[PDB]
């Protein structure tokens, strides 16, 4: 959706890419065909200077750079408890299962939480209620001990229009809010920059 | 064909365009004067040139010509007993040609006398299959050193014609039938100083050198093919140590390189060496010595050249089956030449401004030393022993030259200013110094003499004295037991009666293996018997003066001690 | 093929009209005289690439020489037939033995082990050296480095460890991968000759890089060795001991290439990314869940000016599970190996010791020996400060304990192979010098079973 | 009494001279090392830009 | 055809850049003609394409770029030499400063001079009696040697230097070349006054750069001096003594230019070429086979922060043939001269001393005195910390005291014969038990 960059310089851990003018400072990027983890440190015109955090052996000019559109963030929602991540929220359990290897291959990118697991959402707010950030619209009994409270995300303010209990994944819209900017949909997951 | 033109001058660094025919490391004649230089860099058609002479008065628009050949040395009869500058120019012929006592610019003189007649004695039969290193004959360059004429590298075939006779080094003395046609050979070969002369096999240096200097031969020994570094502050007796090794070592030839140092020291060597006569031979030490001189006020870039010139000549003699010692004094001035050039190339410097490739350069030099089997059907055994002075500022051995050196050499003779000031010579710090050959030399000595234990015990006493003195300095000699007082007396004896040695005393200047054994035996004996305090001490002068004995007068001391 | 050399500045050279060129890609230079030299891309731009020639740039005519880009970085051709063979830093035959047909070619950087997929070190490794096995135990899968110094005998200790290392029972023997980094010929020959003279070469794969080899070869060496080790271990199910000396030479090589790319140094003149670099190397080790084989690592490094705060030993300590320390004071006294147990540490030691693993009295005797040693050294110092007058009867014993401990226990010799049993027994004979009253860290149950 | 006094002098030499001299020197070295390393990296960044 | 361009591009401190030039050479001497007609000399540091970067000796203050010109004089910096130089005073650039006649020069010399062929060198071994015991006996000065004085701010190095020049089998004298380098008025005036009073001024050539003179000038001054010296020695067969103070100010000037030029720095911001640069001065000394003259050097430098490890004294020491060190400790005790003989050295004392040169007892007594003094100085330092009360070390402590007070301390106007010095040394050795004199063999002990 945002413009894909082209590498113009690989020098040790430092990569430069042009056509990056729609990306932002501190954005996380996938560098090269391989798509290794990097971060945009500088910008001169359309040329971004990128620190690459994985081995840059084998990467060269020509290859693509894709920005992730955001700075380093966490996915927050049901399925975060009892999980073991690395520093950038890579799901270590999932890595084993999916890639079928003992290793974290360069270029392998997997979602932090499980976007396919069904959860029972229990609605505790009825329709027509005025809400803002922090208000609890319901809960999911996530683990054997902890009850995961589903809150109205930051930057959402308005009136609850449609909401009901049921089974959903963390990608399904469980709520409709009538805000100043119009009708918006909520899911059980929110993102936040660390 | 092509003539370059200068487009920049900045000290010893000169840039010339239109040099596209030339190659990296080519020697060149720079400017109207035709001063001698070397191409180090090439950007498009613009060559960066390092000049080995002063570049004052030189500037843009002057011509530059490449010679097409890298910096090389002439290797043949007439090389022994001369003195050359850093790039193997004869300093005496220089004097005769220019008729001057001073060193001027732009004169290109051949290294050797190409007109001098030698008797070539052919030793090889016609029809023989030969290759590199094979001896075809010899010349008596001195009364003892046979200058063996070898088949140069890159020559291979059958000897077609050869005969004894009187020739110059330019006359054809041999024709070999090669796959590249008939090729004529002279007594002389040229070789690039930055390339190691090839060998068949590198071997382990396991025969100890006899230096005759007690502290070295006993505690920090060097083998034939070994490499030793002597880092020391100024005024530590830097020079005398090297002179002693040069004059007393049992090698066949000595290559002495005065690198960025005082001119008067070169003058001293050429005056003293011819006067030092081997009594078993009757000829002087100069008749087995080659001198390379590039003084501290001679052109900077030529310091590097003197180092490589020296090692290449040593490898040439090595290839004949000879044991050679090369003296580099001092390596620090070489490293500073790298640093000045690095600065001028605006390279990213490493520690103290020295280039990032410093460790690697030193490694390349010392890896050229060593014991080898030379090329040739004979498989002759030969070796190069490297003795290098290092000059760390203030005697701080943490500096990059000393430190990178000690990662590639095997012997460390740390000179000490504290010892020097109280006139303890050679001022070798016995706690700081070490030899990675100690173990092997110990085995050898044990066998030859029928010693290892005594050297271990001697060092252990010295180490113990050191640990005791750490306390006495910050507490006082007050509460010392009789045992500790005895230890300090034994260590005193080792230091004053054995370690201390005057190079200027007629007798003390050299100590044989056997005399060394008897002296250490006597010292340890007193310690052992006394161990078995004020009482014993008041009842050792004979031990103190053992070093002056020309052998039964030393061995007999053991019985006087015990009684 | 490219006839497009634009610049030559030292061993570095800039090549134009490139495309599809990658960082660290291998290159080949065909000189005007037909001679062939190889190199590696140190940096690459749109128009050009910067390369360093392994053999140097002497005698190269730019206009008339050519460059060819191989399409790949350095790679190791793996095979079980590597065992008993000697290669150089770049994996090229050194022993002139028969040709190897590789099963597969691998890049030498490795992949990082999923932190949850690593298994805990369990098995005791008998090195045969009391001061290690007993006091600073090496466990299968650990990274336990030796901190040495210029003119310390880490050479002899490295040879001894490779020689004597074994795991009790198992049937499965140890395959040893030995990487020599930037060492002198004389030292390389010692290692190769010791491996041959003892038959240990039949268990080993050797990668020998010398002091006069290029800096980029020295950088490649550890990576070649570890790629071979992970293949033998994780793909073939072997138990692998990796020994590498000298790590300091590896670090110096980094600085050389870093300066060639005009990078501004970090702390004390080393690259800022030294941590990442060393951590990537040393963590290529340990057990893996579900897999039979393992990698155990013993990096050896010399400490510049004998300084443990130096970036090289300082960062290594942050990565490795402890360190074995050799000292000048012990060596000057003739103690072989000169291991100083007081600053030495193994962080995984409690996992490879006790009943089943060694013997029940392992832990207790270690604590006791450590404490009496420190106490005895204090007593020796007391005698020097205040005289033999000030020593009690118990104190005279501790002083004598520390003396014997250095001389008979630590000082075993570079060719002495002590079994754990022999070592523990010798510890008890030295602890027997002390009255029952002094042996506090040992419960009377085991004190009555073992004390002579 | 003589031994007491001789012991006392050695104690006071350490307490008022030897130890403080070592303390002051350590402080000095430590500072000077620190200064030079900052100056060194400053120059390297300058040489970098050249 | 006079080479002059009115194309000055930029002026930055002591550096100026000129463009659209041709045929300009490295190190070529230049003259800037300012808009007001003031003339200031300079030196080409760098030439590339049609540009030249030049350093201005007298600075660039008040210069208007547009209306100034640069003349290029077709030769490097030179000294006009003549026997007529004797008794004359010049400035830092070699211009007469005494309002006497202009010299009609016998020739011009490039002040960079030439390297003497190593094989042409004659080894210096001619004993020079300075009359100073600490020097004559222990740190012996020979004719053709380079032996510097290492001092510090506010120490009497000027007194020592003047005494040596005053007092140093023949009725040969020394022609003295004296170089003032960034010294204050009062420091320079001390020499002028001493030279005039002793009449030595009539044997002297002086080159004066003072603290208020432009600093870039000082890079030339000692080269000027040494060119004068080697001229009088090798072309006019004289014995020349060269005294230069303060060498430290020379090095500071080198650093100023090196900073201006944005060079890659060495230790302490001193250029990487410091050793080489200093060597080009100090190696201008010695003797030549077959030539009657000689050059003897006594450079004087103050050690900055009294630190012997400073690049200036350290590198100097690596070049010169020993050093004479003055200390603030000996100076505060009123020792004259305040020479610390323990860190002092002479590298050419061996071949200049002994029977038929000084006396047969020279070398032996020197070594025994050094060893006795080092042990006595050690015992004094012990007695000051642990108290006055071994029996033998107490003897050494008294020796070191008598040695400093009676042997080293003699006064700046006391001129002792070598015999008097050696005999006095024996009087001090007589303090020690004969058993302790282990550096001296039986034959010398029995005799003296």
């Amino acid at each position: 959706g945002m413009q894909i960059g082209k590498i113009i310089k690989v020098s040790g851990p430092l990569v430069m890419a042009e056509n990056m003018s729609e990306a932002s400072i501190q954005d996380m990027c996938l560098v090269g065909d391989l798509g290794v983890i990097g971060e945009i440190i500088e910008m001169r015109q359309d040329v971004a200077s990128i620190q690459v955090y994985e081995e840059t052996s084998g990467i060269g000019p020509g290859e693509p750079v894709r920005s992730t559109g955001e700075a380093l963030s966490v996915e927050l929602g049901p399925g975060i408890i009892s999980q073991m991540f690395d520093g950038i929220q890579r799901p270590l359990d999932t890595f084993m299962e999916v890639t079928q290897s003992n290793f974290l291959g360069r270029g392998v990118q997997l979602p932090a939480l499980d976007h396919e697991k069904q959860w029972w959402f229990e609605a505790t707010i009825e329709e027509g209620t005025e809400v803002s950030a922090g208000d609890i619209i319901g809960y999911v009994d996530e683990t054997k001990i902890i009850q995961h409270k589903i809150m109205v995300p930051n930057g959402i303010k308005g009136t609850v229009q449609k909401i009901e209990s049921g089974s959903f994944t963390i990608d399904d819209p469980i709520c409709v809010i009538e805000t100043e900017q119009g009708l918006k949909e909520l899911t059980m997951m929110q993102k936040w920059p660390v | 064909m092509q003539i370059g033109k200068i487009i920049k001058v900045s000290g010893p660094l000169v840039m010339a365009e239109n040099m596209s025919e030339a190659s990296i490391q080519d020697m060149c004649l720079v400017g109207d004067l035709g001063v001698i230089g070397e191409i180090i860099e090439m950007r498009q058609d613009v060559a960066s040139i390092q000049v080995y002479e002063e570049t004052s008065g030189i500037g843009p628009g002057e011509p530059v010509r490449s010679t097409g050949e890298a910096l090389s040395v002439e290797l043949g009869p007439g090389i022994i007993s001369q003195m050359f500058d850093g790039i193997q120019r004869p300093l005496d012929t220089f004097m005769e040609v220019t008729q001057s006592n001073f060193l001027g610019r732009g004169v290109q003189l051949p290294a050797l006398d190409h007109e001098k007649q030698w008797w070539f004695e052919a030793t090889i039969e016609e029809g023989t299959e030969v290759s590199a290193g094979d001896i075809i004959g010899y010349v008596d360059e001195t009364k003892i050193i046979q200058h063996k004429i070898m088949v140069p590298n890159g020559i291979k075939g059958t000897v077609q014609k050869i005969e004894s006779g009187s020739f110059t080094i330019d006359d054809p003395i041999c024709v070999i039938e090669t796959e590249q046609g008939l090729k004529e050979l002279t007594m002389m070969q040229k070789w690039p100083v930055r390339r190691g002369r090839p060998i068949k096999q590198k071997l382990n240096p396991d025969v100890p050198m006899i230096t005759g200097q007690r502290v070295i031969d006993t505690f920090f020994p060097v083998t034939k093919g070994g490499a030793a570094a002597v880092p020391g502050p100024f005024g530590a007796g830097k020079t005398v140590v090297q002179h002693q090794i040069a004059k007393w070592s049992d090698v066949d030839l000595v290559v002495y390189v005065g690198c960025g140092e005082r001119g008067n020291e070169m003058t001293d060597v050429v005056n003293e060496f011819p006067e030092l006569i081997d009594p078993n031979t009757g000829e002087s030490l100069m008749e087995r010595t080659v001198l390379i001189a590039n003084t501290s006020n001679m052109p900077v870039a030529a310091r590097e050249a003197s180092i490589y010139t020296g090692i290449t000549i040593a490898e040439y003699f090595r290839d004949m089956g000879y044991d050679v010692a090369i003296m580099a004094d001092s390596t620090s001035r070489w490293a500073e030449a790298l640093r000045e050039m690095s600065g001028r190339l605006e390279e990213m410097p490493g520690d103290e401004g020295y280039p990032a490739y410093l460790g690697s350069r030193l490694a390349e030099y010392y890896e050229r030393s060593g014991r080898v089997i030379a090329l040739g059907s004979d498989q002759r055994e030969g070796s190069i022993t490297a003795i290098s002075a290092v000059s760390p500022s203030g005697g701080d051995i943490s500096e990059p030259v000393t430190q990178n050196t000690l990662r590639v050499v095997k012997v460390f003779w740390g000179l000490d200013s504290s010892l020097a000031q109280k006139r303890h010579f050679p001022s070798i710090n016995w706690i700081q110094s070490y030899s990675l050959y100690s173990t092997e030399v110990g085995r050898y000595m044990d066998q030859i003499l029928q010693w290892s234990d005594m050297v271990t015990e001697g060092m252990r006493i010295l180490q113990e004295e050191e640990q005791l003195n750490e306390i006495v300095r910050l507490v006082g000699i007050d509460s010392l037991s009789d045992n500790d007082r005895l230890t300090l007396e034994v260590a005193k004896s080792i230091r004053e009666d054995y370690l201390q040695q005057n190079a200027f005393d007629d007798v003390d200047t050299f100590t044989s293996r056997e005399k060394q054994f008897n002296m250490l035996k006597v010292i340890l004996t007193f310690g052992k018997e006394a161990r078995k305090f004020n009482e014993i001490m008041e009842g050792r002068e004979r031990i103190s003066r053992s070093k002056y004995i020309p052998l039964a007068k030393i061995s007999s001391i053991n019985e006087e001690i015990k009684e | 093929e490219y006839r497009t050399i634009k610049e030559v500045v030292g061993p570095l050279m800039a090549v134009e009209k490139v495309s599809g060129v990658k960082y660290e890609e291998l290159i080949e230079v065909r000189m005007q005289n037909g001679e062939i030299r190889r190199g590696q891309v140190l940096e690459v731009q749109e128009d050009k690439a910067m390369v360093q020639i392994f053999e140097g740039t002497s005698g190269i005519n730019l206009k008339n020489s050519s460059v060819r880009f191989l399409g790949h970085p350095l790679q190791l051709g793996v095979s079980e037939d590597m065992i008993g063979r000697v290669f150089d830093g770049l994996g090229r035959p050194k022993d002139n033995g028969p040709e190897i047909l590789p099963e597969k070619y691998l890049d030498i950087n490795g992949e990082v082990i999923n932190p949850i997929a690593r298994d805990y070190p369990d098995e005791f490794i008998q090195t045969g050296i009391s001061a290690i096995d007993h006091l600073n135990t090496l466990v299968r899968g650990q990274k336990l480095p030796v901190f040495s110094g210029s003119g310390l005998p880490h050479k002899e200790l490295a040879a001894q460890i490779a020689r004597q290392a074994t795991v009790l029972d198992s049937s499965d023997d140890f395959a040893v991968v030995f990487a020599a980094i930037g060492i002198t010929f004389e030292e390389a020959e010692f290692f190769m000759e010791d491996f041959r003279q003892t038959g240990a070469i039949d268990r080993s794969v050797m990668f020998m890089n010398l002091a006069n080899d290029p800096a980029i070869e020295r950088i490649a060496t550890p990576r070649m060795a570890l790629t071979a080790a992970e293949y033998l271990a994780y793909e073939k199910g072997m138990h692998v001991l990796v020994i590498m000396t000298d790590m300091t030479n590896y670090a110096e090589a980094l600085r050389e290439i870093s300066a060639a790319r005009r990078e501004v140094p970090g702390r004390r003149g080393y690259p800022g990314y030294l941590y990442t670099n060393l951590a990537t190397l040393f963590e290529r080790a340990g057990r893996i869940r579900g897999l039979k084989g393992s990698v155990t690592q013993i990096p050896i490094l010399t400490m510049p000016e004998d300084d443990k705060t130096h970036p090289i030993p300082d960062l290594t300590g942050y990565i490795t599970e402890g360190q074995i320390i050799l000292t000048r004071e012990l060596y000057k006294s003739g103690i072989q190996p000169p291991i100083d147990v007081l600053p030495s540490l193994s962080r995984l030691k409690d996992k490879g010791t006790g009943a089943g693993k060694t013997r029940e009295d392992h832990a207790a005797t270690m604590n006791q020996l450590f404490a009496a040693y420190a106490q005895g050294k204090q007593a020796k110092e007391l005698a020097v400060v205040l005289g033999e007058s000030a020593l009690s009867d118990i104190d005279k014993i501790y002083a004598k304990f520390a003396e014997r401990f250095e001389n008979e226990y630590v000082n075993q010799g570079f060719y002495t192979n002590r079994t754990i049993t022999e070592t523990l027994d010798l510890g008890w004979e030295l602890l027997a010098m002390l009255p029952r009253t002094e042996l506090k860290r040992i419960k009377d149950d085991l004190l009555d079973k073992y004390l002579p | 009494a003589e031994e007491i006094e001789k012991t006392r002098r050695r104690v006071n030499a350490l307490e008022y001279m030897t130890i403080p001299q070592l303390e002051e020197t350590i402080y000095y070295i430590k500072m000077k090392l620190e200064e030079n390393e900052r100056a060194e990296v400053t120059r390297l960044i300058k040489v970098k830009n050249m």
